RNA sequence: AAUCGAGAG
DNA sequence: ATACGCCTCTCTGCTTATCG
DNA sequence: CGATAAGCAGATCTCTCGATTGCGTAT
């Protein structure tokens, strides 16, 4: 047997033909994998994509003209249907644009963008339908509107690419461009944070918090923070555009649902009636309500209360009632997870929410630690596209209005009903939605109304330079913490934890100012791209021995807390709740159960003295970090997450498997490190800064970009002339296809103390090698 | 109805008045517009501790270990 | 990209054997090490360049602007 | 330690040193017993080091609670603090209660946006706003119990946090500016002994335990409030050079003095910034 | 960089000893009574009780950190030079590590005979919030190696968890330097 | 007001109670019609689960419902049944291997 | 740089007559110096010239 | 053992809160479409009462009498319905539709 | 000229 | 096609206030 | 007058590259 072989044959034979079916080297595909499959969501998938269910939710924007408890016609623009085409050209009959042309004529690669309006007027007495094109809107290479979406490495190469050409970025200007992934908060999760900055918010605010990012369908996000003052009434936190405002916590919560108070009682404190501290704390905050807010007795009050306070910054239509604008507000921004029609679920999650911020402030367990990858996920970066998308249609669709607005108060009358009149409106304004959007990919700079509940501005998309494909590949694994923590004094942040063990290199960082902050993926890591079927999973639960979370009245620590993507669905002791969560894992596993995705993260957390805050946590929605690993039992392989992994016991080889303290065993020690991590030879020899120092340089060796360099109008390209395949390799250079991409040569290297002129780090070449072409390049 | 120094009312699940913040021998729901006595209200008693992590000191160590 | 004329350290001409090394590799059953010694390379440094070649000059030659495709 | 130790000294000259200290010269003639007795003695004790729990019983049958403060066993803090029972209930009964109703007067205003033990607690009810009870255990040092009634109006008050906050903001025994004194290991042949805070006049009396010839200090500011302008200088450069002495890195006295003499020049301590 | 056999069988024999090390340090911070089994109930509640508290884990992690560095200083004492087949001034590597070439007896001693114990600041390795320092090790394990204690060598390589520490630790001085440089400067132009 | 396609029912039946009150919740795999038992060749798991589960009981009118009193009238026993499986047991002697 | 960290320039283009020779008559291309080892513990280059030897030959 | 087990509507059981007390004058009044409805009502309370539909599908509960003398044990089926309690006098209180 | 991004010691 | 005005996570030291 | 609780200010090596730089409008 040979440990490894260097396939002449076949690699000499599939540089001749490349392959009509697909690429040899599946594995080079799914590193780009997170990034076409977020592009990808956005238009294809179930409830029509991204987009569609964007603009659902962005709905009607209307005015009122004011001519004769009567306000006027009603003008209700929207959009209800967007679609991106595959780039064409007019030179009649359109004729297919590949990205090859983009390149050479050193302008974008970007496909017409389709809205069609609704101009409804009167609530539907007539609606005028129009779609209007709104630029030309960049799409990246390899994505279901790309050319090259389906294509062979045959065609590939006839069509001027490359023989295993990879998408994932965009091209602006004839300059490749690529948005990183950032690692933001986990979603749809309730962390209790402990944070002196919470306590310099004012005054009367203790360090104390809990705070849920809540993910809309569209994969929009809205941060809640529910803060706690040292005297003993709790508070709401929200932003909406640019601004911040504070809502006592019980509002909200009759609100939400008409409820009684010995229901919030119950919901809030379960059995543990002789907990005084509980007790007292909940009883301050019930009667601190009935005080400040007397003539708020009945949920239609509360929500009429919240509309009047909310006008102004809502952009409320005159129209709209206090009691519905309240209404609006609360599905629009209280825990937008659950999304409307699931008012008792977002009450059921706020007292939930209370009762953990309790047992944060009395310390019966540990604060959640942010900065660890057992609560992060990933902004895949085309989900950032469409959420970009989404917020320049939403300032178009109130451009528009604005500019009818402006025809009302200018003197002019109108007819809402008039196609010329809409059609006259409509060239007056701005449709470069498109060219907005190219603005964004070419600077990086995040225009917004809303930040997006992102942290920067700025910083956001990077040139994928094309110094050699170490640095090319290492592009679409690179992610970031934030260009917030660029400019930091706190170490903590740059870590190595063992949290991400399997799902951030440990090896894999820049040197210098990015060091810790800029972090790459394993190899083998997966970033989910679409949503898992959980509608069958509560009733599995039922049976499993979930009591349900509507009629059992149980709350606290000494129980477990079921719940799915943030909603709760049961109550559970905490020995059946392990139970759960092993037969859920065995029933996942085995592919026999149609309701149970084997990309699902049963993230349970078992009780303990003053640790993290017990339940069991199911999630299956988009952004999650999974790797592979063996499940030992039935001995198949398993998915698992960060917040899953953290609890869970995982023998790095089957060598050192024990009896009774290992569930899972890795397939592999070496996946757990990145693709440039697992190419340096006999890596578990050096020393480890040493190893870093290779994943940096590696990306700056003159090896060879690519091998289509004839039809390419690059700034600037640096060519190794002839590249060999190493003599050791790992068994990974294969599997990427690295020999299609040589980086160096095969040295005859005398370790010897004979020239002189080689001390500190200098090295000789000798000359006739020199001459002779050795490490010779353009 | 009666939790430590919390009553709620049997019939709409309110939260009352505490019975020496009121009008005398009159503690009246505010959604049910009942009305309650202030006997059988005798003690609202509540025994509370500190946290047991209150007071860090030398000898609290050695309490334990 | 294509083969070098002569090896690097030594400067024995390895160009004229490639296509040699292929044959004796596809027609004939031989493993590599027997291959190049029936081609006269005994220093592992003239070995190494025949041995590790990747001839991306293929690949290259496949983008070709004169000839329709 | 090291460069922030740097910046405290020459960049920002700050009076307000992070870690005060003063070290104490020990006769020869005072035993390693009499050390611990004198550390012990001179380190002080707040309330809330002697209080193992506190129990608040609150009751609506106007308003009142009842205060017990169990106490750690008098064999073990008697022993551990230097602590007596006649020195626990005096400041009970003078700082604690005291302490206490501010508090609880604070609070309600930001809300509204053996004859001995009986002539000791008519006393403490005098002296005092409301409290109605008072009982120490005079003969274990084990408890104290003390009732406390408010008004009517009064809004439901937790109880027990003030009572944590006060019982750690209320000293016991506590010299100024000091608050720990250790005795470590003798090194170099002389034995020291190092407390954790800077009162020079303090120590100024224990003529009998400390050489107050030789108590040398870390913060520049106090010795140059007390001793002058030379002592501060000498301080200078002692500290400025035992930073290089654990990174054994050899810096020469020339500069280190001339440096002092910058710093040192109008008669006060400079920094070395704007 | 090799032994000789009995080198070898010498610096096995006293790793042996670091079995129990971690154990005995657990047993005497807990104040457990010694020998006391590493599955105690009381034991793991103790450990508990240390992960939860920063300054007892700290207690802890100093103690273990003197103990592994003393059987790291027994190895390194009984294996060079007086079990290296090559000896100096043959030996280059030893060689230039005493002649002050290059190197010193610590990195010879991290090639030849042990890496030993790994330091994040000045403690061990970080914990996870359920007690486990990596997915491998159990919870509460009271092993030198769960520790960030690395039994191996740059000549025969290192396994998966001690690469893992080994690479916390390099990232940890690849920062540090960096802040250092920064903070260095601004200190040198105020005086000047 | 009513909810669409909601048809009260008139006619109830009788309760034969002047005995131990008992509820037991099953499954949906449990055919109701027919502490670890077999039902059904299937394994179960049985445990126990300030109250809030009243009793309605008809009155003596099988018309309406209301809350006994003999101040609610609460079970005597909560039970649950649960479904469950077996956890293989891992066979080391394939799995840990030199 | 090789594979594992070892960063240098060029220093000089030694002549092939002044480079050293072995028994076997080849001359090394690249001269990298001892030193370079001790304090980086790059052991992994070592191992990685006797397997890439061993794979020439 | 199980003798009989009826699926005709006979009982149901209810969650309004924690400690429910009612008046004997008071009645209930059922509904099936299985969700269901559930309603009463006095002076001033209305017992209005709805089910969770995505939980009912999956879990079934069952009452019944035991004979501690006998082993002809008795049983049932009802189901649960989550009541929300209302006032009257607190009910149909309202404001302006916009406060200018 | 700024700003952003990539680097080197 | 085009020409005027519009676009959220550190630190010491100096200085004023303000209330019994 | 004065002693903090509070508010406000200005700080926190050298070198090489590339890419982008502003939108609405009234006539
Ligand atoms: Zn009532
Ligand atoms: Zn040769």
């Amino acid at each position: 047997a040979r440990t490894a072989d260097f396939r002449t044959l076949e690699r000499e034979s599939r540089f001749i033909n490349p392959p009509k079916d697909k690429s040899a080297f599946p594995l080079l595909q799914e590193a780009v994998q997170p990034h076409i499959g977020s592009f990808n969501a956005l238009t294809e998938g179930p409830d029509g994509g991204l987009l569609n269910l964007g603009v659902k939710d962005i709905g009607e924007k209307v005015i009122f003209d004011g001519k004769p408890g009567y306000l006027g016609n009603k003008l209700s623009v929207s959009v209800e249907q967007v679609s991106i085409a595959k780039p064409m050209s007019n030179d009649a009959v359109e004729r297919k644009v590949y990205p090859s042309e983009s390149r050479q004529r050193l302008t974008s690669y970007r496909g017409k963008l389709l809205l069609k309006l609704k101009w409804s007027v009167n609530n539907g007495e007539e609606n005028l339908f129009e779609v209007r094109d709104c630029g030309g809107l960049p799409v990246m290479l390899q994505s279901n509107r790309c050319h090259l979406n389906k294509m062979s490495p045959y065609e590939l190469v006839q069509h001027k690419e490359e023989s295993d050409e990879i998408g994932g970025y965009f091209i602006v200007n004839g300059i490749e461009k690529l948005i990183r992934m950032l690692i933001v908060q986990r979603r749809n999760h309730p962390m209790a944070i402990i944070r002196p900055s919470f306590a310099n918010r004012g005054a009367s605010y203790s360090h104390y918090g809990i705070q849920i990012r809540s993910v809309r369908p569209d994969q929009t996000s809205q941060t809640n923070v529910l803060h706690y003052l040292n005297d003993g009434q709790v508070t709401f936190r929200f932003s909406w555009r640019k601004n911040e405002y504070l809502v006592p916590v019980v509002m909200i919560l009759k609100a939400l649902c008409h409820t009684s108070d010995r229901e919030i009682f119950d919901g809030i404190i379960g059995n543990d009636v002789k907990d005084s501290f509980l007790t007292d704390r909940l009883e301050l905050l019930l009667r601190g309500f009935k005080k400040r807010y007397p003539h708020l007795q009945n949920r239609t009050q509360v929500l009429q209360y919240l509309g009047d306070k909310f006008r102004v910054v809502f952009q409320a239509s005159p129209d709209q009632s206090d009691l519905e604008v309240g209404q609006e507000v609360l599905d629009r921004i209280v825990l937008v997870h659950l999304g409307k029609d699931g008012s008792q679920d977002k009450f059921r999650m706020l007292l939930f929410m209370i009762r953990k911020l309790y047992s944060l402030v009395a310390g019966e367990c540990s604060p959640d630690n942010p900065d660890a990858t057992q609560h992060q996920e990933v902004l895949l970066g085309g989900f950032l596209y469409g959420m970009i998308l989404k917020e320049k249609i939403d300032e178009y669709l109130q451009n528009i209005i604005a500019q009818v607005r402006m025809d009302i108060n200018r003197g002019m009358a109108i007819n809402f009903k008039d196609k010329r009149y809409m059609s006259r409106v409509l060239m007056r304004v701005n449709e470069n939605i498109g060219s907005k959007m190219q603005y964004f990919l070419s600077t990086g700079n995040l225009v917004s109304q809303s930040g997006l509940d992102l942290q920067q501005v700025s910083g956001y998309t990077v040139v994928a330079e094309k110094i050699n494909f170490y640095r090319f590949i290492s592009h679409f694994r690179m992610v970031h913490r934030g260009s917030f923590f660029a400019q930091l004094k706190t170490t903590t942040v740059r870590k190595l934890l063992p949290e991400s063990w399997g799902f951030l290199c440990p090896v894999h960082t820049p040197d210098g100012s990015p060091c810790g902050l800029l972090n790459h993926f394993a190899h083998k890591c997966r970033i989910s791209t679409q949503q898992s079927d959980v509608s069958r999973i509560p009733s599995i639960l039922y049976s499993l021995g979930v009591a349900p979370a509507s009629h059992t009245f149980a709350a606290g620590p000494s129980l477990c807390c079921v719940q799915i993507d943030g909603k709760i669905i049961g109550w559970v002791s905490h020995e059946q709740g392990k139970i759960i969560a092993d037969t859920l894992r065995y029933w996942k596993v085995e592919g026999k159960t149609p309701g149970l995705p084997i990309d699902l993260e049963i993230g349970y957390v078992p009780p303990s003295t003053r640790g993290q805050y017990p339940g069991l946590y199911l999630f299956g929605g988009h952004s999650r970090m999974l790797r592979p690993v063996r499940y030992l039992p039935l001995d198949k392989e398993d998915i698992v997450g960060p917040f899953e992994q953290v609890y869970m016991n995982i023998a790095v080889t089957p060598q050192e498997i024990q009896n009774n303290v290992h569930t899972h065993v890795e397939f592999t020690p070496t996946n757990i490190l990145s693709i440039l991590a697992n190419l340096t030879p006999f890596s578990d020899f050096n020393q480890s800064p040493r190893n870093m120092y290779q994943c940096q340089m590696g990306k700056q060796t003159m090896g060879t970009p690519g091998v289509a360099l004839c039809h390419r109008s690059d700034n600037k390209l640096y060519r190794l002339q002839t590249g060999q395949t190493p003599i050791v390799k790992a068994n990974l250079y294969d599997d990427y296809g690295m020999d299609n991409f040589p980086n160096g040569f095969n040295a005859v290297v005398a370790v010897i103390s004979y020239t002189g002129y080689d001390m500190d780090d200098a090295m000789i070449i000798n000359k006739s090698a020199d001459e002779r072409g050795f490490g010779y390049g353009t | 109805s009666v939790v430590g120094s919390l009553i709620f009312c049997l019939d709409c699940g309110d939260l009352l008045e505490n019975p020496n913040a009121v009008l005398g021998s009159n503690v009246e729901c505010s959604q049910c517009k009942a009305i309650y006595p202030k006997s059988q209200f005798s003690n609202l008693k509540v025994v509370t501790t500190t946290a047991d992590d209150a007071f860090p000191s030398s000898l609290r160590a050695k309490k334990s270990v | 990209m294509i083969v070098p004329v002569r090896c690097f350290s030594c400067g024995k001409v390895v160009g004229d054997k490639w296509e040699s090394y292929l044959n004796l590799l596809q027609e004939d059953e031989l493993d590599e090490g027997t291959a190049l010694s029936r081609l006269g390379l005994k220093r592992y440094c003239c070995r190494r360049m025949i041995l590790t070649h990747v001839d991306l000059i293929e690949k290259f030659l496949r983008y070709n602007p004169l000839e329709k495709r | 330690l090291g460069i922030p130790r740097l910046r405290e000294i020459v960049m920002t000259a700050s009076a307000a040193i992070k870690t005060p200290q003063m070290t104490l010269p020990i006769w020869n003639d005072v035993s390693d017993e009499q050390a611990d007795t004198f550390c012990k003695s001179i380190s002080k004790v707040l309330l809330s080091e002697v209080i193992d729990k506190v129990i608040v019983t609150e009751t609506t049958g106007a308003r009142s609670y009842v205060i017990h403060m169990r106490f750690f066993d008098n064999n073990e803090y008697s022993e551990e603090y230097d602590v007596s029972k006649e020195e626990l209930q005096n400041v009970i009964s003078n700082q604690f209660i005291h302490l206490l109703e501010a508090a609880i007067v604070k609070e309600i205003k930001k809300q509204k946006r053996n004859k001995v033990q009986r002539d000791r607690q008519s006393a403490i009810i005098s002296h005092h706003r409301f409290i109605t009870k008072y009982n120490f255990d005079d003969e274990s040092g084990k408890w104290c119990e003390f009732k406390l009634e408010l008004a009517a109006d009064t809004e439901k008050l937790l109880m027990v946090n003030i009572v944590e906050e006060i019982c750690r903001k209320s000293i016991i025994r506590q010299i100024p500016h000091i608050d720990r004194c250790v005795h470590p290991e003798p090194e170099n042949g002389k034995r020291v002994l190092v407390t954790e805070g800077v009162n020079f006049q303090a120590m100024w009396d224990q003529e009998a335990f400390i050489d107050v010839d030789g108590i040398t200090s870390n913060d520049v500011a106090a010795v140059l409030k007390t001793y002058g302008v030379e002592a501060a200088r000498n301080t200078i450069v002692n500290e400025i050079n035992n930073v290089f002495s654990r990174y054994a890195i050899s810096v020469s006295f020339r500069h280190l003095d001339l440096i002092a003499d910058m710093m040192t020049r109008q008669g006060t301590y400079l920094a070395f910034n704007r | 960089l090799r032994l000789t056999a009995e080198g070898n069988k010498w610096r096995t024999d006293i790793l042996k000893t670091s079995v129990d090390t971690g154990r005995e340090a657990a047993a005497e911070v807990t104040n457990l009574d010694k020998d006391t089994p590493a599955d105690d109930p009381e034991l793991l509640k103790r450990l508990q009780e240390i992960l939860r508290d920063n300054n007892k884990s700290g207690i802890l992690d100093a103690v273990t950190s003197s103990k592994v560095n003393a059987i790291t200083s027994q190895v390194v004492s009984k294996c060079v030079p007086d079990g290296t087949m090559k000896k100096f001034p043959c030996n280059s590597m030893q060689a230039m590590a005493l002649s002050g070439a290059k190197g010193s007896n610590v990195n010879v001693s991290q090639i030849m005979c042990l890496l030993g114990q790994q330091a994040l600041e000045g403690r061990r390795v970080p914990v996870m919030v359920s007690g486990k320092t990596l997915p491998s090790f159990k919870p509460y394990e009271t092993d030198a190696m769960a520790g960030g204690y690395v039994k191996g060598r740059f000549y025969s390589g290192i396994k998966p968890q001690e690469y893992y520490f080994h690479c916390m630790a390099g990232r940890e001085g690849l920062i540090d330097t960096a802040v250092k440089t920064s903070r260095s400067g601004y200190l040198q132009r105020c005086l000047t | 007001s009513i909810p669409d396609g909601f048809k009260k029912c008139k006619h109830l039946k009788n309760f034969p109670l002047n005995q131990q009150v008992w509820l037991i919740k099953f499954p949906s795999n449990v055919d109701i019609s027919k502490t670890t038992m077999t039902i059904d060749k299937h394994d179960y798991k049985i445990m126990d689960d300030l109250s809030n589960m009243t009793l309605l009981v008809p009155s003596e009118s099988k018309e309406s419902l209301k809350i006994a009193s003999t101040a609610p009238l609460q079970f005597d026993k909560v039970f649950s049944v649960s479904e469950t499986a077996k956890i293989p047991a891992i066979d080391y002697s394939k799995v840990r291997v030199p | 740089s090789s594979r594992h960290g070892q960063k240098g320039v060029c220093s000089r283009k030694w002549p092939t007559i002044d480079m050293p020779f072995s028994e076997t008559g080849i001359q090394p291309d690249i001269i990298i110096n001892p030193h370079a080892f001790p304090s980086r513990m790059t052991i992994g280059m070592f191992v990685e010239s006797l397997a890439g030897k061993a794979g020439a030959l | 053992e199980i003798e009989s087990v009826q699926d005709q509507p006979s009982v149901a059981v209810g969650s309004f809160f924690k400690g429910f007390r009612a008046p004997s004058d008071t009645t209930f009044d059922l509904y099936k479409k299985d969700e269901f409805v559930l309603h009463g009502e006095n002076e001033r309370l209305e017992y209005e009462g709805y089910t969770d539909s995505s939980s009912q599908a999956s879990n079934q509960y069952v009452v019944g009498l035991f004979n501690p003398e006998k082993k002809s044990i008795q049983l049932y089926k009802a189901p649960v319905l989550v009541s929300k309690v209302v006032s009257k006098s607190s009910k149909n209180l309202r404001g302006p539709k916009i406060k200018s």
